[PDB]
């Protein structure tokens, strides 16, 4: 009876693992627009090159 | 950025013409003022009467 109850714990562990996945998804998805903004500024740098 | 550059180029290109024309008309004003031809007065009024 105890072993049967024990399998259920594994499902919870799997759920936690799946939850981490969202952490990583958000974290590295952030990096995309981080790059976007930074070299958007780099486009602004080409811009004031053009202004010079 | 490039379009802004072009617009500035065009702005200067047109602007210069304005002061050029102002100088030209000031010269024309001077020339007409030195012109003292009432003969031209008679000629031009006769010309208009003909156009009339």
């Amino acid at each position: 009876d105890l072993a049967d109850a024990q399998a259920q714990v594994k499902q919870e562990l799997d759920a936690a693992k799946a939850q981490a996945a969202q952490l990583i998804e958000q974290a590295n998805r952030r990096a995309a627009q981080l790059i976007e903004e930074a070299r958007t500024q780099a486009a602004a740098e080409g811009e004031r090159i053009r202004q010079q | 950025a490039k379009e802004a550059v072009d617009q500035e180029i065009n702005s200067a290109r047109e602007e210069l013409r304005q002061q050029v024309a102002a100088l030209a008309v000031t010269g024309a004003e001077k020339i007409l003022n030195q012109q003292v031809d009432a003969e031209a007065h008679n000629a031009m009024l006769s010309q208009l009467a003909a156009k009339l």
